[PDB]
């Protein structure tokens, strides 16, 4: 089982969309890593895309509640809460591959029927996640807040030079050699 | 006197077979010994793990009328059966239970 | 694993509905039981709510042929065909729990669209099988065989003292009773 | 897993509704628990939402026949079926948790299309089994079989402090 | 797999609903847990969207009976049920990560179609189970119970400080 | 595990519908119990409904292909291909239980729409199946293949004796203790 | 488990139709046995109703490029691939059952909608698919290939005898006596 | 079983469609198999009839990047995408079966519901990832990139000759002599 092997190293691997599932796996997997060594250096792999705005939040503050250096390292794509998770790595360590693409915008939500006062406390949840997100991206990145603003407002597709160009990650790796 | 016989490999009774049945052993440089005048008394504690249990493991109406003493009995022959082959149990001239 | 130690302890629990695949197991721990030891009892449990007639008949034989003796005990309820398995034991060694039900009836078949001689041909099939059941529940039990005629013509339901009358089991079970104890 | 240790310690957990899988389980492991050791208590853990009659029945007597005393606790819920479960351990060793309730009523079924005389028959079997269950919560209980029919008309939750006025609960447990 | 391990350790994690399963499972880790060893903490992880209040209840009383102290720490989110269980584990030691959030609403349920009584029967005991929610949130809390009554008659969602204000945690770790 | 144990003395369950993946592995166990010892007998159960036909013929092969002789037992129905199968044992090693019961009709069939000659190609084959069918039938029983062709039109259930009378079972059983 | 008994026999069963999966499978079992050993001979059991075309093919090329000699057998019926893989057998070293049958006939294949061009390349494509089919069939058989075109317009069904004068195979095994 | 020996023996076995899972087990056995031994080559045999383009790219980039050679095979078929992994492999190790067929075309992409604006990204999207595709064909072949793009077009299927005068695989394999 090579996913054993991997994990037995240092590397948690995350491919699959983000649901309540896979944050929790992920979050024990953290966790269990942090309680083997808590010096060593954590690895994280995206090659998902995105998923549920709560399980973004708590995979993103189990990353910056632990000591180990978080390492993250984008592959095929990382879309949405993907991203964010990409950006949230420790400085100087976030990396893609040469031909992966990175996919920002704005949450997109669907409540159910209601009454008008519900959905107005619906809105204004959904107002302050979009805040929220808002402040993630603009604190990981070198962008400024207002650009941020501007291009979260449809779907934004970016390069590995545009990402490294944007501020989201550190590095572009070719190859070993 | 043969001593906690179930302790031992259930080999060593092969050789007791030309002692029950011809009464006589030989030894590694050809002389025979008579065991003809002699007594042969094995002891043993087979089949009695069961004495200190009150009933069965299943369902049950009436509860095993039989006393304590046929049980012992029917669980020794049974496991002296399993444990000695039937030519070795041939030859044994009594098989005493105690209570 | 509770079933486990049952099956050491020469218990066979059929708990599930009769048909082909649980009356293959139940026939094959059967032959393996007797094979262990042709003299010890088997315990047969039956908490089934009936089921195929094939099966059944299987079930039957295989417990008649076997040398040990077989002791049914019924818990719950022994709907259709159960009930022929729980009166099929040992004579004098078949018991029910106290608050257990034994059910009773004619089988019930439905087939598929045909010509009419192969409806004619199904329907004699089935008053056979209905007559050979009829011939179990009699030789199995003290009423005579026009009693049973007349009784499964619908669903009969009888408790457990009901049964004991009637001739179904032997004994019923009202709490743990130690040994002899006696030296 | 948790649930192999607690089974060393004479525990049975019953946390699914009653039905003939679930009745042949705990069957096996009481006559397992009481083949183990024939002197000390099994404790059978009750939170489950009622179930069907005739599992019910020989749970009940498998529970009776046993030679050790049983210890029933209710935990979370005891609704119907298992209401009588948990009024059917030894005297004086049924415990509930504070936050715990006990729903009881007449029994619910559902018959196929037949003809008359098969209806009349399983109206009688029902009827049957009403009065069984009102014996069975008499017999269990201190409270009269009158006041049991006339309570059991209709849903009856019970709290924890209501179930042990009513009898099915012998005391309330809190703290260690 | 990591959960065996962090169970090890001495940590539950309750990142999955509420239902009859979970509960079992929590209880049975809690019991095992006290049994091993008696005066270590034990902490829980809460990552749940809310669920039964039958289950709710059973985890609070298996929480509040066992001697180690429970350390209830909330990372994702903790809604309705899942904020009881949050507020009730021993007191200084409940926590929540930076940006997670704690919603608190009334019990909502259906029954199924029955005469009038039935329905009272059912509308008194969803009353009472209401009445019972708003105890247990105001007994664990510092905010008084006729705040809260005008409070959860809609969602209210908290944020961290929030909740730290209201009283339902006692202070909010960055890193640990 | 009872079916490994009955396995270990020579014991095969036919229990399931008569499928290629149950055929697969009934010709598989018959070839590793002719391994293990070419010249003790194979017991083969048969409790099953019928089945396809292209299986019947793959392990009635498969039994008469293999040197020691081939025990069969009816014990619960063998209808159809099991009736063939429960027919193909070694002569004077053919056994029912005592209730059991045997149908044999001829084969039913069932194609897809297509042209007409596609059609007629398909008829002949199951002519050709029901033939061969027929023949397998005639050669391990005492009954002329003429009352074969008049008797297989149409469901024919035999019990144990009539079986026995029939020709496709040499004995039936009742108690061990009997013998 | 017997399947295990008489892998280590060399000994290869096709029981199920031949799909992506079941080709993978036979090709890895039979690199692995020819690592094994590779000068004793692999036995292939045919009972397959079909398959795809191209797991055909490569099962097909798997066999011929093996060193040691492949041996088969078709026990109940080899149809339209099956047949061609039981062809395609180390010459006089194909066998059936005394009461078997080979089933032989031109290709099926469905399309979905589509324009006319990329329909045209389908039909180019499915008659290339042909020929190869009957260029096997010629090649492993002593027919001429005209007749096999002829014979394969409709689905034709040969017995033991038949297959045997057909030259698809080369014994039929009745008792081992 | 075959599959673990195969592995054991520096073979990743790929023979299902290509999504993220796919990619994600085939990059973790790379990665595994990289990590054991540095210098010795990888083997990766393909039967799959296409997938996604970001599990393409992922994968891609993986076995661009692992600093062992990489040796492709094909066989039975492979189809669009995987075309691209059965030319990416290092040069004179990539080979196929003589009776194989390869498939190349362009990208096939599908759009949900969707304002103007939203489409409009979606098809710049789209164009770019085609041309990136065609960009990936021209890299590793022997064929000029206005060829590739006038070939694409519709459904092009070369066999194993075709696919050795075309430049995406070096030698074709006949058999074990």
């Amino acid at each position: 089982d090579p996913y054993a092997k991997l994990f037995e190293e240092r590397v948690i691997f995350l491919g699959v969309q983000i649901d309540d599932a896979s944050a929790n796996d992920v979050m024990a997997q953290l966790l269990c890593l942090e309680s083997m060594d808590p010096d060593r250096d954590i690895s994280v792999y995206i090659n998902s895309p995105g998923g549920s705005f709560t399980a973004l939040t708590a995979i993103y503050d189990t990353m910056q509640y632990v000591k180990p250096d978080v390492q993250t390292v984008c592959m095929g794509q990382a879309a949405a809460a993907a991203a964010v998770l990409l950006a949230a790595g420790t400085p100087g360590k976030r990396m893609a591959l040469p031909n992966a693409r990175v996919l920002i915008h704005q949450p997109y939500s669907e409540t159910g029927r209601g009454q008008v006062s519900d959905l107005e406390i619906a809105a204004n949840e959904i107002l302050r996640m979009r805040s929220q997100l808002e402040d993630m991206l603009a604190k990981h990145s070198t962008t400024p807040v207002e650009k941020i603003r501007e291009d979260i407002e449809r779907d934004k597709i970016l390069t590995a030079e545009d990402a490294l160009s944007y501020g989201l990650i550190d590095q572009v790796i070719s190859t070993r050699k | 006197l043969f001593d906690a016989v179930e302790k031992a490999h259930p080999d060593i009774f092969n050789s007791l077979l030309q002692i029950l049945e011809d009464g006589r052993l030989t030894d590694s440089q050809g002389r025979v010994v008579d065991f003809k005048n002699t007594v042969i008394i094995m002891t043993t504690n087979l089949g009695t793990r069961d004495i200190s249990k009150g009933f069965n493991l299943g369902f049950a109406a009436q509860g095993d009328t039989k006393s304590n003493y046929e049980r012992m009995k029917n669980k020794v022959s049974d496991e002296l059966k399993q444990h000695f082959r039937p030519e070795f149990l041939n030859r044994v001239d009594d098989v005493v239970v105690f209570p």
